[PDB]
């Protein structure tokens, strides 16, 4: 007997029209987090584990957990490749006390997202089997090279899981295998997953809101840190140049990529096996030599030397120009950002866009 | 970056000093003009180069 | 009612100028601003090619120019080509050997060039070194004044009190066919075209209203080219800056007085020689207000799926417009509530208003909260609004001459062949040997029927 | 709605030699074309918007934003501020050798963040499309490759088309940016007629690139070399720790404190 009277004017005079001013911070956000100059698992094999159990039908979020999960998964899949084309993805669904590898080890969002679209039709059935899921995953990761960061991300919806044997078998194996596992839980903290994640070197987090769900996923987009226990390798890599059918396709037959059915007349050949690949980067399914484009390498070098947060202040007390450096414009906002090194004037968009998207400060390049 | 050695080469300090001076002096003595903007001969010649059968 | 309902033929710049004489257009192209107005109105196809060709005096071959656009878009490029040539912008010149070279009218070329870069005149603009004017007028005061003036003209069509206008302007509203002369003394009355105009948006309204003024301009002895050039210079003017009436012909002075009375320009006094152009004049161009609430001023009609209209408007004019096609339910100080219904929309339809006018009228005035969605008007409303006219716009009338019951099929096939020969065939029935021909062929075919 | 962002290689070294060379084409004629081109962008559409930045040896100066004298407003005000800004920059010029490269990356960074503000400032009823036109004349400075590559991907993520016009000296980085961003790289063979190339290759709208027939994109060879002896590499070895490229196998990262675990 309180909801029709729950407005701010229920027991106040000024709240009759200042109610949305008193409760004005109702829907906003402001994303930022820390960083560190530590080794990163730039070569990344991340596998996604998603509950396929009846509990995924619950409406803890706006739509059922399944729809909200798949919605954010697609977005996460996109940015994961976008921020690391070198890495690869795979998906496993934990249904009927069993686990089904929705997607194999690959780096093609086309196939991965296509699988998601189709996976929207899945049937939430039975209880989850964390042991079966980790079995299929580890069985696959066993064959992956030690230097490639073998990681798994788990999305847990239920609280009870059917394991055919104590998961300590897998955790002891995973720890010895140096594989890393992280888990994202829905509405609750489970000891099983917490111990599993903390012991395995990953982290257990719980979803609060779709924004929090993105906030957590955002952290998993950045490559994990690496220790000296992982193989510090000197992996062989190919940088094949694109080659069209320039000579009227002469002595250059069109061919389908190892992964694709599209017969491409021009593209990237394998310097190791001369295979035809329409896209790059692509792993040589018939050689083991990975082929990567020179710009994709530089695309990740920001993680090696990222920017630092700029000095924030409510006013340009330093009395720089009335026009914000970088992007020209008036200091219309009573909050200013100043680079520690170059000390130029930066605005809200500069601190956000330059540090989170440009990753380079103009005055530091000078 | 991981780029091979370019064909870059420095000049003489005189050329640098003269470059800073000559360009400063040119920009001090400069005004926009339609004739300096374009000529039909230049445009047509450039159209030939850009034509569907051009170089 | 031998033909369909009278429609307000909205003729953009192309349709209007497309009928003018080349010398008139050449005189019009005399000013740089007139060229820019024409140029900016061109489709992006023409817009680029003209800019690309502006710096040449060599007749580029028709084929090479046409080969600048991809195979599939070359067909759409023909539209811009037909326009540029039809608008005298493109004139063919012959290359050695008679090849079809293309050249832009040098006057237009030179004025666009003088528009972009210095020329003998500095855009025909000057400050006259005068200081800040007496009784300074502010930009918002200019907008409101222009708005008030425009509202007064719309109010005059609505026939509301205090709508003060000159009889020559009231006459023009009747002369243009907007205010019907159904009664002596010209009491407030409106034609289908006038209602369509009332529901039309401000820029298209002002545009077509001024086109009617121009259609009567030489009947009124005003200078078409001069007024047009002046109007284009005004469209390229600035709100806050001052402009002078120095060196303006009496024809321009008469028009300027109308232009002032019309609220497109603000003057210190009718006799003053310095003025400030209003937002309406700067925005006076053949363009579109938008698919939702107007960019310049937001909409106020909250159209709802239950056909309920919640117009956050105080304006008796806007309210009275809503009453034309919708049944009004309540009047509240800050907002008005109404509902669209078959009867009220059939009133608009019977008054000769295409449902698209209502749809667009509501769209252009759709409250900003209704935005942020692809369809601003729910499909059910859009469909039923159209369905109401499609219910009662199935009967289509057409005046013609019928040829029937000939002596044989040879007569029918001969008359049909003659109708086909002259292209005067409207419709025919080959089973009963019936043919309908345009009325122009009435005498020709009636007399031929005696000869065949 | 569109926003053109012109970038001119305000390098006094090449332009000064070009001036000292007394060639048929000079910086004066160049800025004339730029101003006319800039005018054309705004002239082409009442709603179009434009910004111009000059990449100098030590500063990325905006050339917008126009003058208030009122002789002519739209084009004259823009041209006057442009002349004034280039004069201020080039007349009040210093002389330095320690840092002689053109601040290209900084200029591009300014443009990108400036575009970001503007596109946010624009209402969402209709959205501002944007593209950058880079007019390069001096040599391609490798020391900015890191920043250059990072800004390319930012433009890509921001869905911004980048076009480039190179005078004399070419650029692998800039041609690579055109390829990646989906723009176009062109080496102008007749610098005095620069403007005519601009009014046809770089002036057409994004919505018209697809409709016009233009010179096909030059295929860019992704030549790469390791930091060790800089030789060309088609197949090399990469440090999974720091991604430093080494042409041939070795025990330790010369680029960092890390001994490879070799087996
Ligand atoms: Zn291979
Ligand atoms: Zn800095
Ligand atoms: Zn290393």
């Amino acid at each position: 007997e309180r909801t029709w009277e729950i407005l701010k004017e229920d027991e106040s005079g000024s709240l009759k029209a200042t109610i949305e001013d008193i409760l004005f911070k109702a829907k906003r956000k402001r994303v930022f987090e820390h960083h560190g100059q530590v080794r990163l698992g730039m070569m990344r094999h991340l596998y996604v584990v998603v509950d396929g159990s009846r509990t995924m039908e619950d409406q803890d979020l706006k739509p059922n957990r399944l729809t909200c999960t798949l919605k954010l998964l697609e977005y996460f899949v996109e940015e994961y490749f976008d921020q690391n084309p070198i890495s690869q993805i795979g998906i496993i669904v934990t249904k009927s006390k069993r686990a089904e590898k929705l997607t194999e080890l690959s780096g093609n969002p086309r196939k991965h997202i296509t699988s998601l679209k189709k996976a929207v039709d899945m049937t939430c059935h039975g209880e989850p089997s964390l042991y079966n899921s980790l079995s299929i995953a580890m069985q696959t990761l066993k064959h992956m090279p030690g230097h490639t960061s073998r990681e798994v991300l788990i999305i847990f919806s239920s609280l009870t899981t059917c394991d055919p044997s104590n998961i300590y078998d897998l955790i002891k194996t995973l720890k010895a295998a140096k594989i890393r596992v992280s888990v994202i839980g829905l509405s609750a903290e489970v000891r099983v997953c917490t111990v599993l994640a903390r012991e395995t070197g990953g982290t257990y987090h719980v979803i609060l809101d779709e924004s929090h769900y993105k906030e957590l996923l955002t952290h998993h987009v950045s490559p994990p840190p690496a220790s000296s226990s992982s193989e510090c390798s000197l992996i062989r890599m190919g940088f094949p140049q694109h080659t069209i059918a320039s000579l009227s396709d002469q002595d250059a037959k069109p061919s389908f990529s190892m992964a694709e059915p599209g017969l491409t007349l021009g593209g990237y050949f394998c310097p190791q096996c001369r295979a035809k690949y329409c896209e790059l980067p692509v792993e040589c399914k018939i050689c083991g030599l990975t082929l990567v484009s020179a710009p994709h390498l530089a695309r990740s070098y920001h993680h090696l030397f990222p920017l630092d947060a700029f000095q924030e202040i409510p006013l340009e007390e330093y009395n720089g120009e009335r026009f914000c450096y970088g992007c020209q414009g008036e200091l219309k906002d009573q909050h200013v950002y100043v680079c520690a090194v170059c000390q130029n004037v930066f605005c809200v968009d500069c601190d956000v866009f330059v540090h989170d998207s440009l990753h380079c400060c103009p005055g530091c390049i000078h | 970056g991981p780029t091979p050695i370019q064909s870059l080469q420095y000049a003489t300090s005189q050329d640098i000093i003269n470059s800073f001076q000559s360009i400063r002096q040119e920009m001090e003595a400069y005004t926009p003009k339609l004739t300096q903007v374009l000529s039909s001969s230049a445009a047509s010649s450039t159209i030939t180069a850009l034509s569907p059968g051009g170089a | 009612r031998g033909l369909n309902r009278v429609h307000l033929q909205c003729r953009n710049l192309q349709e209007f100028l497309g009928g003018l004489s080349p010398g008139v257009l050449d005189r019009l192209y005399g000013h740089p601003a007139t060229c820019l107005a024409v140029f900016r109105e061109l489709p992006s196809l023409a817009k680029n090619w003209v800019m690309r060709m502006l710096f040449l005096e060599q007749p580029l071959p028709q084929a090479a120019v046409a080969l600048w656009v991809k195979k599939e878009f070359s067909k759409a490029q023909e539209e811009s080509t037909g326009l540029l040539s039809g608008l005298r912008i493109w004139h063919t010149q012959l290359l050695p050997g008679g090849l079809q070279g293309l050249i832009l009218n040098p006057i237009f070329r030179q004025n666009l060039r003088i528009a972009l870069l210095g020329g003998g005149k500095a855009w025909s603009d000057d400050t006259s070194q005068l200081g800040p004017d007496k009784h300074a007028r502010d930009v918002p005061s200019l907008d409101k004044y222009a708005e008030e003036r425009w509202e007064v003209v719309l109010h005059f069509m609505v026939g509301s009190p205090s709508a003060a206008v000159s009889q020559d302007l009231a006459q023009l509203l009747s002369q243009a066919g907007l205010m019907k002369s159904t009664e002596p003394g010209e009491p407030p009355c409106i034609t289908s075209a006038g209602f369509q105009f009332l529901l039309l948006d401000t820029p298209a309204q002002l545009w077509y209203f001024m086109l009617q003024y121009l259609q009567t301009a030489q009947s009124r002895g005003m200078d078409l080219v001069e007024i047009l050039s002046f109007l284009f210079q005004l469209s390229f003017s600035t709100l806050g800056k001052d402009y002078s009436v120095e060196g303006m012909s009496d024809s321009l002075l008469n028009f300027l007085q109308h232009l002032r009375e019309f609220g497109l320009v603000f003057q210190r006094k009718r006799k003053s020689r310095r003025y400030y152009p209003t937002r309406l004049a700067i925005n006076l161009s053949s363009g579109v207000s938008g698919a939702g609430g107007t960019v310049h001023q937001p909409g106020f009609i909250v159209v709802e799926t239950n056909y309920r209209l919640y117009a956050y408007t105080e304006s008796e004019l806007q309210i009275a417009l809503i009453a034309l096609f919708s049944e009004m339910l309540y009047r509240f100080p800050n907002m008005v509530v109404a509902q669209v219904t078959r009867e009220s929309v059939q009133q608009a339809i019977a008054s000769g208003i295409t449902a698209q006018q209502i749809i667009h009228f509501l769209r252009t005035r759709a409250h900003p909260v209704m935005l942020k969605q692809t369809p601003v008007l729910p499909p059910t409303i859009t469909d039923q609004i159209r369905l109401w006219e499609l219910e009662r716009d199935r009967l289509r009338f057409t005046e013609g001459v019928l040829y029937n019951q000939f002596l044989s099929q040879v007569d029918f096939e001969l008359l049909l062949a003659h109708a086909r020969e002259l292209g005067v065939l409207v419709f025919e029935n080959s089973a009963k040997r019936l043919m309908v021909v345009t009325p122009a062929g009435h005498s020709d075919v009636k007399r031929f029927w005696k000869r065949q | 709605l569109n926003l053109l962002v012109i970038v001119v290689d305000a390098n006094p070294i090449w332009w000064g030699k070009q001036a000292l060379k007394e060639s048929q084409f000079t910086l004066s004629k160049c800025i004339d074309a730029v101003m006319v081109l800039g005018n054309s962008h705004l002239f082409m559409n009442r709603s179009n918007k434009l910004a111009v930045i000059a990449s100098h040896i030590q500063e990325s100066r905006f050339l917008y934003p126009g003058s208030k004298d009122g002789k002519y407003e739209l084009l004259t005000s823009a041209n006057e501020v442009i002349v004034e800004e280039i004069k201020d920059l080039m007349t009040k010029s210093d002389i330095k050798g320690q840092h002689t490269e053109t601040l290209l990356a900084g200029s591009l960074a300014k443009a990108l963040c400036y575009i970001h503000r503007m596109n946010k400032e624009v209402k969402d009823n209709q959205e501002m499309k944007s593209r950058i036109l880079v007019i390069k004349a001096a040599e391609d400075s490798a020391l900015q490759y890191m920043n250059f590559m990072n800004v390319i991907f930012a433009a890509q993520k921001q869905n911004i088309l980048i076009d480039a016009c190179v005078l004399d000296s070419d650029s692998g980085l800039l041609q690579q940016a055109c390829d990646i961003t989906g723009g176009l790289y062109l080496k102008v063979p007749q610098m005095p007629s620069l403007l005519q190339y601009l009014l046809w290759v770089f002036l057409p709208d994004q919505d018209q690139r697809s409709q016009l027939i233009l010179p096909p994109p030059v295929h860019v060879d992704y030549r790469a070399a390791c930091f060790c002896h800089r030789n060309l590499i088609e197949i090399g070895y990469v440090c999974s720790v720091c991604l430093s490229i080494f042409c041939n196998f070795s025990p330790i990262c010369t680029t960092c404190e890390t001994a490879f675990k070799i087996s």
